[PDB]
RNA sequence: ACCAAAGCUAGCUCAACAUACUAAACAAAUACAAAAAUACACCAAAAUAAAAUAAAACAUUCACCUAACAUUAAAGUAUAGGAGAUAGAAAUUUUUAUCCUGACGCUAUAGAGAUAGUACCGUAAGGGAAAGAUGAAAGAAUAAAAUAAAAGUAAAAAAAAGCAAA
RNA sequence: ACGAGCUACCCAUGAGCAGUUUAAAAGAACCAACUCAUCUAUGUGGCAAAAUAGUGAGAAGACUUGUAGGUAGAGGUGAAAA
RNA sequence: CUCGCACACGCUUACAUCAGUAACUAAUAAUAUACUGAUAAUUAACAACCAAUAAACCAAAACAACACUAAAACGUUUAUUAAUUACAUUGUUAACCCAACACAGGAGUGCACCAAGGAAAGAUUAAAAGAAGUAAAAGGAACUCGGCAAACACAAACCCCGCCU
């Protein structure tokens, strides 16, 4: 299938 | 591992105090009291567990039994899913069996 | 600044005009009639405390309606900035 | 804060190790 | 008349400007109704001078001359209100005995909350009112759980401010053992 | 009248009256270039041109002409120190217009005192002139000059 | 997105909507569209003459204070209405059925300014 | 009760005394010290 | 004006509102509660401006007048008599005028010291039969008055001159109240002749 | 071809989908203001 | 020698007692696109909870799982169950009042998520944090005291050959 | 429970298609704006969670496009690519 | 070197004046449309808000003369009513919006292609490899899965599968 795994973000008040 | 760098100020315990001296005074009162009140009489804490003992299901289960229609909604709800958790770990797991 | 006059910016087609395209023989003007509309009667003026108003409304429609009938005339003949005027 | 009294004053015997090593005394 | 927005000239460059005490609630409740509405303008031709000063202290970066003058004068405004307030309700009470000069009536909306709803001026009836007939004014059945859930927070927030005074009480006993 | 609820009005009702107006109005120096015959005020959000007009006619009695008013927004963009928005307040700015040829300049609420400013500068040389007396001698080397010998 | 916590006012929507941020209506529309404004609802202000008046808006500091009596609907009626009735029923005059004459109003929508309704704004 | 290890101070130091002579990471960190010293030993 | 504070604070002889309170305190900070024995206001018998006897200190036996109190902290101020010195005029170049700086002092190091005998002696306070509540010593018996002491607004009544917006006080005092049973807005609409001969119509209220 | 912005503003729409109007209008859309509120949501809707 | 280290309060948990249970604030505006004074209406509604699981599969069945009025016993008994898994009563019995309530519960990676349902990520339902440390006085900042102890670097780059050590 | 502000389709209400060739506004022809994305090369934690450069197909229609509304998961929608 | 002015939708003071930038923001420095503090501002004629009922009326927009098929948005007049009363309320800044970014992406209409708006190179040396562009002796597909790509070429014909857009 299409594999695909999205990417996360870090919390911005790091 | 950093431990503390002053000494802390030392507790000054008095062993004579008003709850250590009369420390499980009336211990005895159905023996010297001609059988009139069991010392499980003299137990303060939870309803439920004023001269009782058991495990950690029979201890859910008679809470819910005695106190359950005076819990809050929340709380009753927690304490189902603790006896269900109980009731299927006891029963379908473990190494004796 | 004239935006305490107050004025207004605005942005659309700019057009000089004379009351007929070039292509008319007559371009020239002879005379002009306006009216003034409600919200300029005497009886306005009067009861929002302005005295000395009703002159200048008769002087501002004249200087602006008769400037852009005259001016519109001029470059009708070809008379601009560059151009100045001759007669 | 970690309750208790034996941590704290044993490294108080390590303080003073410390001590001699970098100003010894006379 | 335009410059009664501005103090006197004399006035305009000193540092520190003295003024006397604001007016007592007891002293305006001797006056009469025709001396409190003559009196309301005096204060009020005041306090426009104190904040044109005030916002032009602002401007040129500099202090504000004795503030403590507004703050004088705001208090002579409340207490002159008070003292009217406190004949009109006085008043409405012998003639008509309630409380409150606006009508209402305590309604349960649909949230479940008990709201003391004002009333509005309206030229039609409230069965001819399209916007009125709208709002609801009564609790579903759904909203019987969601109301529980709300003692029961406000009774854990008052549990556990109970217990912090307790706790507190013990703390400065010991280090005060002055008993 | 602010914060106040007004009679609603039917066909041959009578004049609305208010005694004590709760509105405040705060005069202020235009930050532009304004004509001879303008006067800048902050109005409350509550007030119309024709209060305004009325406002000064009869507390004031200034011979207004022409009303204008406008909504200013206040900045919503710098945060608190837990990062929440602190918003100043919006103001209504009204701008009058004299009728009977009145002119109106803005005074000078500040004006300095010459004797002031003789004082500030004699202050200001005196502590001059201590901090020259305190300046140490280049020649003594930083040794104290406190002691004799 | 969009800030959802913010104030909701006429300067964040279209060009249709349009809210009032507090004003009092004064009028309505007329046949042309034109606004037509009622005379009558405009808030007519009404002040005294302070010429001939003697009042500051500050007291003076040596000036004593009083002691703190909030105005009471009891204190009222034995200041204002109490002698009247006194004298009334000591001469025997006195009309159960008829109160009018000391003051009470038994119905508001009579007068100008009724008092439970709050005809008047201030 | 909570129960914590409070002298873990003195649990790496009879570790990390007899590797005081090490060459690299091993004369500092635990991990890497306690394999080297294991096998010294 | 009232400025608000947060729920856990700490008071260092110093206004809520002063630039030295925050430069000291700033807004996104909050530090340990100290210990503060409760003291109702029936029991707080030190006031400011009535001589007292330091017992704890550098200075011990000592006797001062009290400038200022600290009602949260529970801290008395003497005139100049715990005190320490501190440095104000600081810039680059220069330092100098050395002002002496007096420290707080708690309750428990102040007793009150009675007119007569110029002794400390605890205070409690009597309730006599003149309906007074009067500050009464218990080895001498002796009651105390009040200290009476000037407003921080530096303003003496006694002496005081009437500026241009100033009422007198034969103004001030003078009653002109008629209590009839008219509201304020009946008595200016008949006192100025305002003449209205219509009447509003029904309203309905909901 | 290039998503990531499917979020186009509009008032006119999020007023109509999201807003207090709408949320009281259906009993399911009440209950999830009762829920905001029980939690203590600053916001209980646009 | 840097980076760092240490502190004990904020408050919380579990009960008990207990009034009897949607707090605080409501001047004005709040279900027009909420917080916008003001026009001929429509208004409203209910239908058994299901399944993940257990029976080593899975179809009948699977405690608690919305509504019990409790405790000591009768009893895990009579019965109900692809008679398998497991489910499970009653008749009949027992229970003397108020105070004695506090802590072999935690101490900032713990205890509530909380300094807070706030920042922030989502169109929306929803998800949801990290963050505090001087002293009696900082109206003692040429200010003071304390460990100088994690990894990482500096002071001080390296000299044939080897699981780095013995 | 919440989602059709992206996308599939539809209902409203609007707005675009210049020149050139032909009795033609003919799902005709050449070629822009505009809309799709054929082939190759860069790019591959990149400018970009699908782009840039060159080159291409349609370009008066079964065409593009703005605003706003409708259909919701045992379903919606689909000139079937599950 | 050339996507420029304005409105709608959106964002919400990020705009303006003055001062400061050791550090925070710009992926660097100068510095300030973008970071900090103080003060100030968008003024209505344009735009939003801006009557009801009954009756007469089969006859398209495309320069519309008159026609085509797919049969088409776009109202006037008569009658009965409509508070009649200067000045109502609201939107007016910007270098901006949606894409985690001050992103080579996405973005409707009017009018221009400029009179307007902007800067491809921080300073050097001129190695390999890689990307993009120009030119070439003799030969002109001998390359290669294929004439893919490139070209001073920009043509002709056959077949298979679908009729065609
Ligand atoms: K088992
Ligand atoms: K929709
Ligand atoms: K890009
Ligand atoms: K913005
Ligand atoms: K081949
Ligand atoms: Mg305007
Ligand atoms: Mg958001
Ligand atoms: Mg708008
Ligand atoms: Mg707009
Ligand atoms: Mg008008
Ligand atoms: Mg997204
Ligand atoms: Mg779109
Ligand atoms: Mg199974
Ligand atoms: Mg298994
Ligand atoms: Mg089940
Ligand atoms: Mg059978
Ligand atoms: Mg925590
Ligand atoms: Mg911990
Ligand atoms: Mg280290
Ligand atoms: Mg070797
Ligand atoms: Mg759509
Ligand atoms: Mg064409
Ligand atoms: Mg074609
Ligand atoms: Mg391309
Ligand atoms: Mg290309
Ligand atoms: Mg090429
Ligand atoms: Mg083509
Ligand atoms: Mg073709
Ligand atoms: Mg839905
Ligand atoms: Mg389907
Ligand atoms: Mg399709
Ligand atoms: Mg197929
Ligand atoms: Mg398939
Ligand atoms: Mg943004
Ligand atoms: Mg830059
Ligand atoms: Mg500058
Ligand atoms: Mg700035
Ligand atoms: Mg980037
Ligand atoms: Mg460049
Ligand atoms: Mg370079
Ligand atoms: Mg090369
Ligand atoms: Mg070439
Ligand atoms: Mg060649
Ligand atoms: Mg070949
Ligand atoms: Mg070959
Ligand atoms: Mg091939
Ligand atoms: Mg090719
Ligand atoms: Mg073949
Ligand atoms: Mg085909
Ligand atoms: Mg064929």
């Amino acid at each position: 299938k299409k594999r695909f795994t999205p990417p996360t973000y870090q919390p911005k008040y790091k | 591992f950093h431990v503390r760098v002053t000494l802390p100020p030392r507790k000054v315990v008095d062993r004579w105090n008003e709850k250590r001296a009369m420390f499980g005074v009336y211990d005895n009162i159905g023996i010297l009291g001609n059988f009139e009140k069991h010392p499980k009489e003299l137990i303060k804490g939870p309803i439920w567990l004023r001269g009782w003992k058991g495990n950690e299901l029979q201890r859910c289960i008679r809470k819910k039994r005695m106190v359950g229609n005076r819990m809050f909604i929340d709380d009753l709800h927690n304490l189902n899913k603790r006896i269900s958790y109980l009731y299927k770990h006891f029963n379908r797991h473990g190494k004796y069996r | 600044k004239p935006d305490k006059l107050p004025l207004f910016k605005r942005q659309y087609e700019n057009t000089i005009f004379i009351g007929s395209k070039t292509a008319d023989p007559l371009c020239y003007g002879h005379t002009q009639f306006h009216l003034l509309p409600d919200k300029l009667k005497r009886e306005k003026l009067l009861k929002q405390n302005c005295a000395d108003q009703i002159e200048v409304v008769f002087r501002a429609n004249a200087i602006a309606s008769l400037f852009a009938w005259t001016g519109a005339q001029a470059m009708y003949q070809g008379f601009w900035s560059e151009a100045d005027v001759t007669r | 804060a970690k309750k208790g009294f034996r941590a704290a004053y044993r490294f108080q015997k390590e303080l003073e190790r410390w001590r001699l090593l970098r100003c010894p005394p006379p | 008349g335009l410059e009664e927005f501005f103090d006197d000239p004399k006035n305009w460059g000193e540092e520190k400007v003295k003024s006397g005490a604001s007016w007592t609630c007891q002293q305006l409740r001797n006056k009469s109704n025709e001396d409190l509405h003559k009196l309301w303008y005096v204060l009020l031709k005041e306090r426009n001078m104190l904040l044109t000063l005030e916002q032009e202290a602002k401007r040129q970066r500099l202090p504000m001359p004795s503030p403590e003058r507004l703050e004088k004068v705001v208090d002579s405004m409340d207490a002159l209100d008070k003292v009217v307030q406190e004949r009109e309700d006085a008043l409405r009470l012998l003639q008509t005995g309630q409380e409150k000069a606006r009508p209402g009536a305590w309604r349960r909306d649909i949230f479940g909350r008990i709201i003391w709803h004002k009333f509005k001026q309206w030229p039609i009836p409230w069965y001819l009112n399209k916007k009125y007939n709208r709002k609801r004014f009564f609790a579903m059945p759904y909203v019987e759980r969601f109301v529980r859930m709300r003692i029961e927070k406000q009774a854990r927030i008052k549990a556990r401010k109970r217990s912090l005074e307790r706790k507190k009480e013990k703390f400065l006993q010991e280090k005060f053992p002055h008993l | 009248a602010r914060n106040v609820l007004y009679p609603l009005y039917q066909l041959g009702n009578p004049q609305l009256r208010v005694f004590r107006t709760n509105f405040f109005i705060q005069l202020v120096r235009p930050g532009t270039a304004q004509p001879e015959d303008t006067v800048q005020f902050r109005i409350p959000m509550e007030m119309t041109r024709v209060d305004l007009r009325n406002y000064l006619e009869r507390i004031y009695n200034v011979p207004v002409a022409a009303v204008r008013t406008r909504v200013q927004y206040g900045s919503n963009r710098r945060r608190d120190h837990r990062n929440i928005r602190i918003k100043k307040p919006d103001y209504k700015v009204a701008y009058v217009q004299l009728a009977l040829g009145q002119t109106f300049t803005f005074p000078d609420l500040f004006p300095e005192r010459k004797g002031a400013s003789v004082d500030v500068d004699v202050r200001d040389q005196v502590l001059e002139d201590q901090r020259q007396k305190h300046s140490p001698d280049p020649r003594r080397g930083g040794v104290p000059g406190w002691f004799g010998l | 997105g969009a800030d959802r916590m913010s104030k909701w006012t006429s300067k964040r929507g279209p060009r249709t909507f349009c809210k009032g941020r507090g004003a009092k209506g004064t009028g309505f529309h007329g046949r042309d569209g034109k606004f037509v404004q009622i005379k009558e609802m405009i808030p007519e202000l009404v002040v005294p003459e302070l010429a001939g008046f003697k009042l500051k808006p500050y007291v003076n500091y040596r000036a004593p204070e009083g002691t703190d009596t909030p105005l009471t609907a009891k204190q009222l009626f034995l200041e204002t209405a109490a002698p009247a009735i006194e004298k009334d029923f000591k001469a025997g005059t006195f009309d159960p059925e008829h109160l009018e004459k000391y003051g009470f109003e038994p119905t508001q929508e009579g007068k100008l300014f009724q008092l439970y309704p709050k005809n008047f704004p201030r | 009760l909570r129960s914590r290890v409070t002298d873990r101070y003195w649990r790496v130091q009879e570790v990390l005394k007899h590797a005081r002579h090490f060459r690299g990471r091993k004369n500092r960190c635990y991990r890497l010290a306690v394999r080297a010293v294991t096998r010294a030993f | 004006s009232k400025v608000t504070l947060p729920p856990n604070y700490r008071y260092g002889m110093s206004r809520p509102g002063s630039l030295s309170d925050k430069r000291k305190n700033p807004p996104g900070t909050r530090r340990r509660r100290v210990p503060v024995e409760p003291i109702s206001d029936e029991d707080w018998h030190l006031f400011c401006g009535d001589k007292v006897e330091i017992l704890e200190g550098k200075d011990a036996g000592k006797q001062g007048k009290v400038v200022q109190v600290i009602r949260q902290r529970n801290w008395v101020v003497v005139e100049g008599l715990n005190t320490h010195y501190r440095y104000v005029g600081k810039t680059v170049d220069y330092r100098g005028t050395m002002i002496p700086s007096e420290a707080p002092l708690l309750h428990n190091q102040v007793k009150l010291v009675d007119p007569t005998d110029r002794k400390p002696t605890d205070v409690e306070w009597r309730f006599t039969e003149a309906g007074e509540r009067v500050r009464v010593s218990t080895r001498s018996g002796r009651i105390i008055p009040k200290p009476e002491f000037p407003r921080a607004d530096g303003i003496v009544p006694e002496t005081w001159i009437d500026g241009p917006k100033d009422t007198s006080v034969e103004d001030a005092l003078e009653k002109t109240y008629v209590p009839r049973l008219k509201t304020l807005e009946e008595e200016v609409m008949e006192a100025m002749g305002i003449q209205e001969t219509r009447r509003h119509k029904k309203v309905y209220w909901y | 071809k290039a998503r990531g912005n499917e979020y186009q503003p509009s008032n006119i729409k999020r007023k109509h989908k999201h807003g207090w109007v709408r949320r009281l209008r259906t009993p399911t859309g009440v209950q999830v203001i009762l829920r905001r509120m029980h939690k203590g949501r600053k916001s209980l809707s646009h």
